[PDB]
């Protein structure tokens, strides 16, 4: 920790609003006295957002707002873990949660997040377990030849991401954009991969794409063609 | 109070181990209940002649085994849960306490001293844990049983319990007296014997003036009388307390006496029934004769007591300054400002000296001010009081002009980093020695600042470059190496205002200019106030200093300071003993033992006698076909009282001649040692394991410690056998039968007590090794206090410590397992082997083998007997404890010194010569071997001439006058005393002819008269020739003030008389001797220029004659002084 | 919490991202240059300091209640997002930074409208896209217009990250309708706005 | 490592007068087996003398000194000292630092006292008790006799007198020529100095033909004396 | 709780029983020892008990014990051999040495040589005479020398100092040395020396005169 970061990994899950986990980021490399474990909330399309503080030092408790009082951190100085539950469990409580460090015997630092580890990515959602499926975004005949006319196939109805999504079975990704997998009404997402190519090669080629769901266990192919209908 | 650590769970350890306890002691005061259903039942059986014989015998058996059971439960639960509670109260004890020494200022700390720290608490708290430990137990279950004895006699039969309860308060006056007389006396005695042992610590405390004129002598029999006194009221004393128990057991007996005939009207009567009466006979005398039994124990928690005061006093402490609290501000925005304001300042220790009395100085942040002079002109006494070390007795240091009091010193301590004056380093890497900076630091945030002094080459090349280990001050390195890792070290820390002393003084000049430069440049907004080496590097400052005597007056910069004409203008220009050894350090007194153990038999076998008395009682008892209770019975009170009498003489006589024998061993013990000691050549002392507390404790406690074997050893261990065996002789003579089986527990018990007293010591030895290592951090800080403040790094030595302190912790655990299993399988076997042999000897009677009474007598022999191992065991540890203390004492004796005091051979030079002779002598002190005294020493002085020496300040300077009283024999060269070399010599005669002034001559604990007198013994030297000799050295002119002339006993080194004084004495102590080599190094320091020269004057027209070296580094008398030796490293210039 | 002084431009300035205390507190702000995507760096401490792993280009101070960080010489090695962590309380509030790129110049983007084949159609929801390719900066809006009227709430819009070579995003814009209003509907029209077109862009079709 | 008794001091006293004849026994330590002090009589043979055991207190001197040979066995710089008190004239014995026995090999105990024997031995200062000072030998030649024998062999020697105390070393022609020759015991004067004689047998033909030299070098005295040597010519 | 050294100067042959008998006190009582000190030095140990010997030591040291008997037999008398043995007791508080035990080697008689000196010129000027009489070779070391002034009988002026063996050939050298004052030397003209050796058939008295 003084040359590396030993921060390990503890509590990695998923959660339903009727779920909870007690989380815990095993701090290593140093020894609790040495230190004030804080943990953060890293909420999506904002900022960092701190939840809690213990130093196992004097027992210290200082909490949040939100995730006030229905929360609680008990570390333990013998088995060198910090632990927050995540009890009474609603939705915008998901997030990747940087678990971090701090010393506490050099004043002059004056900010408790010296160190940081990952986070353990806390996921609520609705209904989870469900295969993708491959639909052709498929380019129309007006669509522009020998320019760019783009084309692509998405992937609808999944959970949970990622989902590894290819094309010409390896041989060509470049000219391919792939779109961030964002947040649909049900709770899933949708994430599409555009490629940029003349009208005039679809003529005589076509393109398949492949779509592999392991976190559902799926393998869902499709050639996309030009749209004759 | 000592409970008063105690967490909650603590605490019900506590209670359920003390009604756990309660209920032990109640088993067998209950089994003798069960004893009289038995007997009274049983007796009517044997008397009167039942067939149930069988059926309720085995009947009473098994619930004597069910009591069985519930001892045992009892015992180990009563062990366990104390030994527990013991455990984590003392672990917890250590960390407050150790907390606090840290959080105690340095002041205490140079009140106290670091030996002395280390050993209190490592034997101050296991003193502690054997005291509360269980020692509590035995004793809250022997008072149980004695005080069961009551309500069994009152619920059993209220008859008897009348008339022994009714005598119960005299008894109550009897150890009345007994602890008012043994409390009047052991007050008064270590009120006077405190002064026995300071007269020690003042004899031993200083060893060089006490060699230095051979006046050994006059000490030894200083110690022998104060002693003398003590030792007197010693055995009055231990009459006192014997008298006072034989009182009690007289009133005992007597008081048996009443019992018996009162009770023997009642069942004459026909009355009640003899189980009634018997037993509260029987259940009224183990409970008294055991609760009686109860000495060692309440010995224990009175040491326990008496450790934990002082701890306590420790913990509950506060200074004015803490180093735990945000006690003040603590602010951010700081530009390295530091002026020191009218500082009156003087030490805890040596107050009376004030050093630093007025200093109006500026310095400003980022302008570095240069700290030069002479030394002791107030350098260091200027580092120390600015991290607020000591804190300013009038002085007061500011920051922006504020209270620094008021500044949070975890801050304070953390911003500014002076890089100390002599580096020091600790056990640790490189890594770890600079992580001491902050303790966060990445491998780059090392690497990056370290190469900031060059060290990256020695470091880089070392087999694990930088893992491998900075040794013991750095042994593992020297000054060319070391004086760079520091320099660099708290640098890391990016001081707010680093400070520069001296810092840079052992290398080449290249690293020196690294550091220096590397830290002028990066001093950009920080100043660093510097105390240098050299005459250009003083001047990387833009302004520089002088140093005078409490007040600033002159000091500026370049074109500041050499046009002033002030400083800056001047300054340019063991073996293990054995058995026998300790056996026979008391061989003399033989007859002392001799009857202290024939009276041991006699206290012990008596209580198997009881048994026999109250068993040809219980028969007489039976029949009565005549007048037998005022008829016989009479004749058995009368026995009682026989018994009381002589019980009264045989305990009087033990107790007191144990009591004469520990006044003996203890006194020539003392006076043996304390002789040795002061035999030995210089170089045992002039070291840091074998100081003056150090020895102190050595003599007392060690002396205490081997008495403590034998002059309790005997006594109580012999009760315990003797008893055992009367019991033993008794049981087998009846029938054979019982003896034995009831011995079937003599193999559990034995080799049950047997492992547990060698796991116990692995148990004693895995904990010497555990704090050992705990105490290798512990000795770390506790000696390096001046840097573990200044790095501000002692929590996270608080921290290391306690990880460590965890093994001995897991050791008590099992040490408490253990140890509650074994008493728990002794107690529990004694129980189930009555219960079983009991149960056979039922069908034995039912025989016929044994007439009942006699069984009675057996069995009641054995409850006695036994009754004696409640703690023969426990003086074990005290027992090895003596024979460590005897190994080291021994160390202590046989040592025959290279250089002996009492020189019986060799040359006595009946004439002198002071023709002294050096040639190349060459010379380095024993302690820290690496650096050397001289390089090469060739000086002489002839008759009556003044070869005086001047130079730097401490550069050999000291070691002139040592080499030539032969305490240490120089390496190699000549040195000798006109031709017949010194090595021919009687150093006796030699050391009574010379003479020397001490660096700071102390007097004793004494009278004005004989401190001067001291100076000749081997003769009284009369009371008038001082008058002369101390008007010679003009001190006697002034005793004309003093309130008697010469009865002022100057206390402990010189307590009302001043320094001056106690140095204006000086000269007086030795001129009778006819000092004709007068080796004077500093002979006038602390007088007035008036009356300072008549040391010299006085001798002007007497100095001649006979030789001498006069070494005073001044002016008026060293100009008219002959030779001229300049200290350049250890030679003669 | 800090306004966000992003700045992601033509090469040449010294931006110093400015900071402004939520609170009165004392001064204790820390830094960091996250990837999104990653885990927080320390860069300095104490709003003045400088922690380890550090190159010297980081810088900041304080300025009263302006907690500033210093990066000078717009370069192609500028990119990520910076944050803020206030200090000095028991509870500490944050800054959400700024998010720094390279900035060659105006993209030209390249928009399409792709109709939902009958694959889609079969289960019960049908999307039509308007995708935008290569525009910059990131700033972009696209709309749909079914049967000549301003449609709103029915447009997904999924951008991807910055092109990491040439600052060129791509951006779909997805119209969801099911079985009861896709087939009801003929004509469909994508209006796209990027501000280095003059014209606003419009792709349209009628289904059939 | 092994047991090294190493011994040092004394060997030059008058009769009444002290000294410390001192073992460091090194390699081992005072105070795990007994340490004696065995007696070399000048020529006639040995004698036990006295012990102390350490590790029981339990010392002894010997009968015909008791008093005046004290012991002392000091365990922290391993070392024996005897305090040898006036040191009488017919003690100039060799003693050597003897060690006592180890049944096992680790200790000695104190029951049956050292009853097998000393399995390990020393080598002492040997001592000697007299009032002669440093004195140079004269080296008187007796000369091959007038009456030499002529064509047989002749003998001739020389005897050295009168210095104190020993070694001389008696060689012949500078000392390159030793074979056959006897050396004889070094004499004690009545006195106290030391004397003794050398002589060697030639055939009757290098009597004249050669002239040797009887050459003594004593150290104590620093004199290397050259003497001629030759058939008596009357 | 003393000594008897029976085995007193034996000097057998090589390869044969050549037997140390020195009888112990009373009851020593299982205490013998048999220590060997080569010609200046300090003895070794042989044996301890009678019934145990030292290791690393030849087997040819035999005890074999009778009550108040040790006998201990050497058989092969090397040339390790050939040097000082003792016998010494440990028992009863007390530990004794005896004197000087040795074997020898076994030669035949040799042909003794017997020479006079009379002393020369240099030797009479500080009143002394010391008159030298030597004998060779001689074989075996038992001999006796007799002295004679003035055809009368001489006695308290011999002090016979014998040399140690020629390890080679076990043969001998002595030297007899008559002194006198100058008050006798000059009225006593021939001093005589004789030598009874087994050699010397007859003893031989050569007889020098003064000058
Ligand atoms: C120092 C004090 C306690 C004196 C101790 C001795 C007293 C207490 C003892 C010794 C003499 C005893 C008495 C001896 C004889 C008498 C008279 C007789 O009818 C029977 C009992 C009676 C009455 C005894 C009672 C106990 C007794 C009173």
């Amino acid at each position: 920790e003084i040359s590396e970061v030993q921060l390990v990994e503890s509590g990695g899950g998923l959660v339903q609003p009727g779920g909870s986990l007690r989380l815990s980021c095993a701090a290593s490399g140093f020894n609790f006295s040495s230190s004030s474990i804080h943990w953060v909330r890293q909420a999506p399309g904002k900022g960092l957002e701190w939840v809690a503080s213990i130093s196992s030092s004097s027992g210290s408790t200082s909490y949040a707002d939100s995730v006030k009082g229905r929360f609680t951190i008990s570390a333990d100085t013998s088995k060198n873990t910090a632990y927050l539950q995540m009890n009474s469990l609603r939705a915008e409580d998901t997030a990747v949660y940087y678990c971090a460090r701090a010393y506490i015997w050099w004043y002059q630092m004056r900010q408790a997040m010296d160190y940081w580890g990952q986070g353990t990515l806390v996921t609520v959602s609705s209904a989870s377990t469900k295969g993708p499926s491959v639909f052709p975004l498929a380019p129309s005949s007006k669509s522009t030849s020998g320019g760019t006319a783009a084309l692509g196939c998405l992937v609808k109805d999944y959970f949970p991401e990622p989902v590894t999504v290819s094309w010409n079975s390896g041989a060509l990704t470049s000219g391919v954009h792939t779109f961030p997998a964002v947040l649909q009404s049900s709770g899933l997402y949708s994430l599409s991969s555009v490629v940029t190519v003349p009208s005039s090669s679809l003529g005589t080629q076509t393109y398949i794409c492949n779509v592999n769901h392991k976190p559902s266990n799926t393998k869902v192919d499709k050639k996309v063609e030009p749209k004759s209908c | 109070t000592l409970f008063r650590y105690s967490d909650w769970q603590d605490k019900l350890f506590m209670s359920l181990g003390t009604i756990m306890a309660i209920a032990h002691g109640s088993g067998l005061p209950l089994m003798m209940i069960v004893f009289g259903e038995m007997t009274d039942k049983f007796v009517d059986t044997a008397g009167n002649f039942g067939k149930i014989l069988e059926e309720e015998m085995t009947r009473y058996a098994y619930y004597y085994s069910g009591l069985g059971a519930g001892v045992l439960v009892a015992a180990y639960i009563q062990v366990s849960f104390w030994t527990l509670a013991a455990g984590r109260q003392i672990r917890k004890i250590r960390q407050k306490f150790f907390h606090a020494i840290l959080r105690q200022e340095i002041g205490w700390f140079d009140i106290n001293d670091t030996t002395e720290l280390n050993t209190r608490l490592t034997d101050d708290i296991s003193k502690i844990s054997e005291g509360i430990g269980d020692k509590v137990g035995m004793f809250f279950q022997a008072v149980a049983t004695f005080f069961a004895g009551f309500i069994v006699g009152f619920i059993r039969g209220w008859k008897l319990t009348l008339v022994i309860m009714a005598i119960s308060p005299i008894l109550g006056l009897s150890a009345a007296v007994w602890a008012k007389i043994l409390s009047a006396f052991s007050d008064k005695e270590l009120a006077a014997y405190a002064k026995a042992g300071a007269v020690a610590e003042e004899a031993l405390g200083a060893i060089r003036t006490v060699i230095a004129f051979g006046g050994q002598n006059k000490e030894l029999e200083r110690y022998q009388k104060h002693l003398e006194n003590a030792k007197e009221i010693g055995i009055k004393k231990a009459i006192s307390a014997n008298i006072s128990m034989g009182i009690a057991f007289l009133l005992i007996y007597a008081s048996y006496a009443l019992a018996f005939w009162y009770g023997s009207t009642l069942v004459i009567s026909k009355e009640y029934t003899i189980g009634n009466a018997m037993t509260v006979f029987f259940s009224i005398l183990i409970g008294a004769f055991s609760v009686g039994q109860a000495a060692p124990c309440i010995d224990a928690f009175a040491n326990a007591r008496g450790a934990a005061y002082v701890i306590f006093d420790i913990i509950d402490n506060n200074p004015k300054i803490d180093s735990f609290s945000e006690r003040g501000h603590k602010p951010d925005s700081i530009k390295g400002n530091l002026e020191f304001n009218d500082v009156h300042f003087s030490y805890p220790s040596r107050a009376n000296v004030k050093i630093l009395k007025g200093l109006n100085l500026k310095v400003q942040s980022g302008q570095t001010v240069a700290l030069v002079g002479s030394s002791g002109c107030g350098k260091s006494t200027t580092v120390q009081l600015i991290q607020r070390l000591y804190d300013p007795d009038e002085g007061t240091i500011n920051i922006d002009g504020q209270d620094i009091r008021n500044f949070n010193v975890n801050y304070l301590r953390e911003i500014i980093g002076v890089v100390s004056q002599e580096p020091v380093l600790f056990s640790t890497t490189i890594a770890e020695n600079i992580c001491y900076g902050r303790g966060n630091v990445t491998m780059d945030e090392i690497k990056k600042a370290v190469k900031e002094a060059n060290a990256y080459e020695f470091i880089m090349k070392l087999p694990q470059k930088f893992d491998t280990l900075v040794g013991e001050r750095g042994a593992q390195l020297s000054g060319g190496q070391k004086q760079r890792i520091a320099i660099a070290r708290a640098l890391v820390r990016n001081p707010k205002i680093l400070l520069l002393d001296e810092a840079t003084s052992a290398l080449d000049t290249e690293s020196e200019a690294e550091v220096q430069a590397a830290l002028d440049k990066a001093r950009e907004g920080r100043t660093t106030i510097v105390i240098a080496h050299r005459l250009s590097t003083v001047r990387n400052a833009d302004v520089i200093a002088g140093f005078e005597d409490g007040v600033i007056v002159e000091q500026g910069s370049h074109s500041e300071l050499m046009k002033k004409e002030g400083v800056y203008f001047k300054l340019v220009n063991v073996p293990p003993v054995s058995f026998l050894k300790v056996l026979k350090l008391n061989k003399t007194e033989w007859p002392y033992f001799v009857v202290g153990t024939v009276c041991a038999i006699a206290n012990g076998g008596l209580q198997p006698a009881f048994s026999v008395i109250f068993s040809e009682i219980i028969a007489i008892f039976g029949p009565g076909d005549d007048a037998v209770k005022q008829q016989k019975c009479n004749i058995f009170s009368l026995i009682f009282l026989f018994l009381g009498i002589i019980s009264f003489f045989t305990f009087f006589l033990q107790g007191f001649t144990f009591g004469k024998a520990g006044e003996i061993l203890t006194r020539r013990l003392r006076s043996m040692a304390f002789k040795a000691m002061l035999r030995q050549d210089m170089s045992w002392f002039d070291d840091h394991k074998n100081s003056t507390g150090a020895l102190s404790t050595r003599l007392a406690t060690d002396a205490a410690q081997v008495q403590g074997a034998t002059g309790t050893r005997l006594a109580l261990i012999a009760q315990n056998i003797a008893n055992l065996g009367t019991g033993i002789i008794i049981s087998f003579i009846y029938g054979w039968q019982l003896t034995l089986l009831l011995l079937a527990v003599v193999p559990i018990i034995a080799v049950s007590g047997i492992v547990e007293m060698k796991l116990l010591a692995g148990n004693a030895k895995r904990d010497k090794k555990e704090l050992e290592a705990a105490g290798k951090i512990a000795t770390e800080a506790i000696e390096n206090i001046r840097t573990v403040v200044s790095l501000t790094q002692e929590r996270k030595f608080e921290s290391m410590y306690v990880e460590k302190l965890y093994g001995p912790y897991r050791n008590s655990v099992q040490k408490a397992h253990i140890y509650g299993i074994t008493f728990s399988i002794s107690q529990a076997f004694m129980y189930f082997s009555y219960a079983g042999c009991f149960r056979f000897g039922a069908y034995l009677i039912v025989n016929g083998h044994m007439r009942f009474r006699d069984v009675i007598l057996v069995f009641s022999a054995i409850v006695f007997g036994a009754v004696a191992l409640g703690h023969a065991s426990s003086f074990a540890p005290d027992y090895a404890k003596a024979k460590l203390s005897a190994a080291h004492l021994f160390m202590l004796f046989e040592r025959q010194p290279l250089i002996d005091s009492y020189s019986e051979e060799g040359l006595k030079p009946d004439k002198f010569e002071g023709n002294i002779t050096f040639n190349e002598v060459v010379f380095n002190y024993p302690t820290r071997a690496n650096v050397p005294v001289l390089q090469g020493l060739s000086l002489e002085v002839k008759k009556g001439q003044t070869l005086a020496l001047v130079g730097s300040s401490g550069c050999g300077k000291s070691t002139v006058v040592q080499l030539l009283e032969r305490f240490y024999d120089p390496l190699a060269g000549t040195v000798l005393l006109d031709g017949q070399e010194a090595k021919k010599l009687n150093v006796q005669w030699l050391r009574a002819q010379l003479g020397i002034v001490s660096q700071e001559p102390i007097l004793f604990d004494c009278s004005i008269a004989e401190n001067i007198a001291y100076g000749d013994n081997s003769r009284v030297v009369s009371q008038d020739e001082i008058v002369s000799a101390a008007k010679a050295a003009n001190i006697h002119p002034f005793i004309e003030t003093l309130p008697h002339k010469y009865e002022t006993r100057v206390g402990d080194k010189g307590t009302q008389l001043s320094g001056g004084q106690k140095q204006r004495i000086a000269i007086a102590r030795a001129l009778i001797r006819q000092p004709q080599i007068l080796l004077l190094d500093e002979a006038t320091s602390a007088l007035d220029t008036e009356s300072e020269k008549v040391v010299q004057e006085a001798l002007d027209k007497a100095r001649e004659g006979r030789t001498c070296i006069v070494i005073a580094h001044r002016l008026s008398t060293i100009q008219n002084a002959d030779l001229i030796v300049v200290f350049q490293n250890g030679r003669v210039k | 919490t800090q306004s966000p002084s992003s700045l992601s431009a033509s090469v040449g300035d010294r931006v110093t991202i400015t900071c402004r205390a939520s609170q009165s507190v004392s001064s204790a702000v820390a830094w960091y240059q996250q990837k999104p995507g990653k885990a927080p760096k320390l860069l300095i401490y104490s709003a003045s300091s400088l922690y380890s792993g550090v190159p010297s280009r980081f810088s900041g101070s304080r300025s009263g209640t302006d907690f500033t960080l210093t990066i000078s010489s717009l370069q192609p090695e500028d990119f990520a997002t910076y944050y803020c962590q206030q200090s000095s309380s028991s509870l500490i509030t944050f800054g959400q930074g700024t998010k720094v790129e390279i900035k060659r110049t105006v993209a030209a983007p390249s928009v399409f409208i792709f109709p939902p084949s009958d694959s889609q159609l079969k289960s019960g929801t049908a999307s039509v896209v308007c995708l935008l390719n290569n525009f910059y900066p990131r700033e972009a809006k696209v709309q749909w217009k079914v049967d000549n009227a301003l449609q709103s709430g029915n447009s997904q819009e999924s951008v991807t990250e910055q092109d990491s070579k040439d600052s060129t995003y791509s951006l779909s814009s997805t119209l969801t309708l099911s079985k009861a209003d896709y087939e009801k509907h003929k004509v469909y029209a994508c209006e796209v706005t990027h501000q280095g077109l003059s014209s606003p862009v419009t792709k349209s079709f009628n289904r059939g």
